[PDB]
């Protein structure tokens, strides 16, 4: 569904002191917890990690559904220097290259982690802006320290002249904030244009290894996928069958789908003395005072949290936990 | 907003009360508020009673002025629907007003009026007793050219381009739409001109509202209309000039010459006042403003023609070749050199009158003028108007002899300020006075006398977001001592003020612009600096403004610096605030976000003039040895620090070196003194704070 382009800036900038014990190993451990927690919330999508190195920019690792070969292409980072200065023009540019691929009903974002304040382009990059926002390309730039004018018109020129997208980071606690920003979808108001997609396999699961089989790589397997259309026994992943082209999906889709669909419904503050009601919640069972700062004036008051599609009662804790995971309220699924 | 609109109820209030008001406008937010102000002023009374003469000191001000002016157009047009008379004229620079020049001369030069003279001449000639009229001519006085301007803006380049498609001329239109009381956007050397102010204050025909802008540089602006500098080589001139004069005379006395006996009948007849009412659309000459002089009954040298006006002249310029001939060391009191020029010839105290008439009677004998020639008659003969008239105040100074080889010169010092300026408190009244550059405001009731109301800025909010901290420890705390000698010392210590500032360069890498108060402290650091990474790492290339501007230079560096900016670049502007170009366009990031200060500003000392000057204001105001090392240095500064200042939704930070900085005020007094190197990491933080308060103050 998403194709997101992680641009890492890996310069002499970079080696300089200011995360701990440096920018470089930070955004490259925080990067590979991002590889997680992307693929954790988004199974079908694709990532394709660029660095900025010696002026140029280098792809490390290409446009693929596998967290592993991303976990790969991001330990052979830290073991290198990062030297030169960064380029953001190449880099777009082989963003645009691996982007164009993708078709048009799939979403292409570029993340770019911006840790100096100051790149090094060979041509003009508003024409490279310009190329981004003809093919619509969404780019989103994580700045650290000061901001940069470049940064902002092409943050503000690649979301329909909106600018909330350049995000400062201060601190490594910033930069983990806007990693997991960048996990969840951005459901903009779009321009309103068509958009479906046809041909999705569901897999029958091969347990099947005494002679083993794969026709994707002609390896030994311990068991393995099934195409319901090129009738081929590949290695799993709900992603494309690279026999016919075509998903591989079960319920992860669903998984994400519902995921997007949360409403996610704060349940309304209410003191005890307003309810009326015995201090209970739902999910679990609280007899717990939420206020009592003071004596009897915050004692007995308290705070009963209050979903109104029920009218029924939950502590804070539960809030947040429905919050979190799980669908919004059990006393919804009782009429 | 309600700061600004506290502005507006003052000027309202000053327009309908006071004949003149002291307003002083916080820098970045104050240039829209009078112009507002203003028409709506005009409208609450009747449409067409006074007009805006807007006055600036430069023209990016001007077409600034222009183009906002543009946005009250279409402010106004855009929300009621009905058209009314438009007004605003651009008058603007001749050279720059003019098409012709770039057709054929290709010439930027300050002797596009005297080709305009040529092609105006020869209309009068084509239309008496007869080169081309010009490239279009006859119709510009026409009603339909009076009505192309109420009817539709045309101002500078919409003039420009308007008259290159309609085949016409913007000088007569703009020089025929001064009588129609457009809104008139010239600068201070305009209005206080002598000879532009004469005609422009009879074709204005009083009875408006002048608007002081950025009135801080007066004073300057008033010494500058003297002080006219002799060196040898006009003596050369007039020398040649006199000659050509002499073989004029064999001219005119070869074959005809009735028509001098014509003109000097005219003149015998009705005198100067009759020889400047007969001549229509004629060059005119120089004159010490004949409004403040006030000498009528011209007489033509005692009745007498050309050959005696050539002989005493002569004799005059002969005598200042022998008053510039002497030991080195010597001052002239105008009456003392009037006295000894009395005892060495008999001459009275009106050449004056005596130029006045000779120059205008030569220009009606003059077909084929010289220009150096004629243009050295004119400085003697301003010279002359100059040692007969104006003497209170008036210093004649000679330079000294300091090798004696390239040295006889002899410069004019000029009088009270006040004298100059004066004219305007009988001509108009509810002069508005605004300027972002003036604290304390009191040096101008004090200096320059006159009559009026104090108001200061009322306007401080948002001080996280101007971010104003100055730097007294240098780490070391010996170069903000060695940087404030006239001529510096211990080139080590330089050197190591100069790594100071490739170190904070080098900590803060977004646009920087450096403002020094002498050239020599920047050729002593570009000659040798043993350090060049900050224009290898950060800055890629650095900006330096030539000890002797150029206007493409600067105009290729201002350029160079926007594209710069514009392309994640930055570079460093090694600027002086004693230079030409103060600036005053930014509202954007493509200027420097912070801002670097060499020191104090600093006025060059021992020269006859700072004495002279410093004398006569002894003896006025009594500010002796105190106003002139704070006073002007405050202005200096000030035009550094509104730079800074470019509203609220943008950031900045300025760096002001030296302790001495206490003494003296500033724009938002809140400043925080520490160490330079605590103020990079300070602005390590600010870089990160004024990023994070706009969308949470939003
Ligand atoms: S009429 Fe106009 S174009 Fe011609 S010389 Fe005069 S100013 Fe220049
Ligand atoms: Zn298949
Ligand atoms: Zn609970
Ligand atoms: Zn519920």
């Amino acid at each position: 569904i998403r194709s997101l382009i992680l641009t890492l800036d890996c310069s002499e900038a970079m080696l300089e002191k200011d995360l701990r014990p440096n920018r470089h190993a930070m955004i490259i451990q925080y990067a590979i917890d991002f590889v997680h927690e992307f693929f954790d919330q988004n199974p079908i999508s694709q990532m394709g990690i660029i660095i900025m190195r010696n002026g140029l920019a280098q792809l490390v690792s290409q446009v693929s559904g596998n967290p592993q070969d991303h976990i790969d292409a991001l330990k052979s980072i830290r073991k290198q220097e990062p030297k030169g200065n960064p380029s953001l023009q190449n880099a777009l540019e082989m963003a645009r290259g691996l982007l164009l691929p993708v078709p048009a009903h799939c979403t292409r974002e570029v993340l770019i982690v911006f840790g100096s304040l100051s790149t090094t382009d060979p041509g003009d990059i508003h024409q490279t802006i310009d190329s981004l926002v003809s093919e619509k390309i969404r780019v989103k730039v994580l700045g650290l320290s000061a901001q940069v004018a470049i940064c902002k018109e092409l943050c503000k020129a690649t979301n329909y002249g909106d600018e909330s997208f350049y995000k400062i980071l201060l601190d490594e606690t910033h930069l983990k904030e806007l990693f997991n920003e960048a996990v969840t979808p951005x459901x903009x108001x779009x321009x309103x244009x068509x958009x479906x997609x046809x041909x999705x396999x569901x897999p029958t699961r091969i347990f099947e290894d005494t002679p083993t089989f794969c026709s994707c790589h002609s390896k030994l397997v311990y068991g393995g996928y099934f195409c319901p259309n090129c009738h081929s026994k590949v290695c799993s992943l709900p992603t494309v069958c690279p026999c016919c082209d075509l998903m591989l999906i079960l319920x992860x889709x669903x998984x994400x789908x519902x995921x997007x669909x949360x409403x996610x419904k704060t349940f309304a503050e209410v003191p005890t003395t307003e309810k009326f009601r015995s201090e209970d919640c739902f999910s679990c069972q609280s007899r717990f005072p939420x206020x009592x700062x003071x004596x009897x004036x915050x004692x007995x008051x308290x705070s009963r949290y209050r979903c109104e599609d029920c009218k029924q009662e939950f502590c804070v804790d539960c809030d947040v936990f429905i919050h979190e995971i799980l669908h919004n309220c059990p006393g919804c699924e009782s009429k | 907003y309600p700061e600004q609109y506290n502005y507006m109820c003052d000027i309202k209030k000053t327009l309908d009360v006071g004949g003149n008001s002291i307003l002083e406008m916080p820098s970045g937010t104050g240039k829209t508020v009078s112009l507002l102000s203003l028409t709506i002023a005009y409208q609450m009374h009747y449409p067409e009673h006074r007009k805006i003469i807007y006055c600036s000191r430069t023209m990016s001000e001007i077409e600034k002025a222009l183009v906002e002016l543009e946005n009250l157009m279409d402010y106004r047009t855009k929300e009621l629907g009905y058209q009314e008379d438009f007004r605003g004229l651009g008058l603007t620079s001749r050279k720059n007003l003019c098409l012709h020049p770039e057709v054929s001369k290709e010439r930027k030069g300050t002797v596009v009026d005297e080709k305009c003279r040529r092609m105006t001449n020869g209309q009068a000639k084509r239309k008496l007793e007869e080169v081309e009229l010009c490239e279009y001519h006859e119709n510009l006085y026409n009603i339909e050219v009076e009505d192309y301007l109420p009817k539709g803006v045309f101002s500078f380049e919409k003039l420009l381009k308007y008259c290159e498609e309609k085949t016409l001329c913007p000088y007569f239109i703009v020089r025929r739409m001064i009588s129609l009381c457009n809104i008139i956007i010239y600068s201070y050397h305009y209005l206080l001109d002598p000879k532009i102010a004469e005609r422009v204050s009879n074709e204005v025909s009083k009875d408006s509202i002048v608007i002081f802008d950025e009135a801080h540089n007066i004073d300057n602006v008033c010494i500058e209309s003297l002080s006219l500098d002799l060196t040898t080589d006009a003596l050369r001139r007039a020398t040649r000039g006199a000659n050509a004069l002499d073989e004029r005379i064999s001219e005119v006395r070869k074959v005809d010459s009735q028509k001098l006996q014509d003109e000097y009948e005219k003149l015998v007849q009705g005198l100067x006042x009759x020889x400047x009412x007969x001549x229509x659309x004629x060059x005119x000459x120089x004159x010490x403003x004949x409004x403040x002089x006030x000498x009528x009954x011209x007489x033509x040298x005692x009745x007498x023609r050309a050959e005696h006006f050539v002989s005493f002249l002569k004799r005059l310029i002969e005598y200042l070749k022998t008053r510039m001939k002497v030991l080195h060391v010597i001052s002239e009191t105008p009456k003392s050199f009037l006295q000894h020029l009395k005892q060495l010839t008999f001459i009275e105290r009106k050449p004056l009158r005596f130029c006045s008439e000779r120059l205008s009677l030569l220009v009606r004998t003059l077909e084929v003028t010289e220009v150096e020639d004629f243009t050295a008659l004119k400085d003697i003969a301003t010279f002359a108007t100059l040692i007969s008239t104006y003497e209170e105040g008036f210093l004649l100074i000679i330079e000294p002899y300091e090798i004696a080889v390239p040295n006889p010169i002899m410069r004019f010092t000029c009088l009270d300020a006040s004298i100059a300026i004066k004219p305007v408190f009988e001509r108009f009244s509810s002069v508005i006075i605004t300027s972002g550059t003036i604290s304390p405001l009191d040096m101008y009731p004090r200096m320059l006398n006159f009559k009026t109301v104090l108001q200061k800025s009322y306007a401080m909010t948002l001080a996280k977001k101007s971010f104003l901290p100055m730097i007294i420890t240098k780490g070391s705390d010996q170069v903000a001592i060695s940087s404030r000698f006239e001529i510096r010392n211990d080139p080590s210590i330089v050197r190591n003020y100069g790594s100071m500032l490739v170190e904070f360069a080098k900590i803060t890498p977004d646009g920087m612009v450096v403002f020094f108060p002498s050239y020599l402290y920047m050729e002593s650091i570009v000659s040798m600096w043993q350090t060049m990474g900050i224009l290898d790492e950060v800055w890629k290339h650095k900006l330096i403004l030539v000890e002797t501007p150029d206007a493409q230079e600067t105009s290729l560096a201002l350029e160079t610096y926007r594209k710069a900016c514009s392309n994640g670049r930055g570079a460093i502007l090694l600027s002086v605030a004693r230079g030409k170009v103060s600036e005053g366009i930014d509202f954007d990031h493509q200027y420097g976000r912070t801002v670097l200060m060499i020191g104090i500003p600093f006025q060059y000392t021992e020269s006859r003039i700072l004495k002279a000057r410093l004398e006569f204001m002894r003896e006025n105001y009594r500010i002796r040895e105190n106003d002139f090392l704070s006073f002007d240095a405050m202005r200096h500064a000030a035009q550094c620090l509104g730079r800074v200042l470019r509203g609220k939704d943008d950031y900045g930070v300025m760096v002001l070196a030296d302790r001495r900085f206490s003494r003296k005020r500033s724009q938002l007094p809140k400043w925080i003194a520490q160490g330079l190197s605590d103020a990079d990491l300070n602005l390590s933080t600010d870089m990160a704070i004024s990023n994070t308060k706009q969308f949470l103050r939003t």
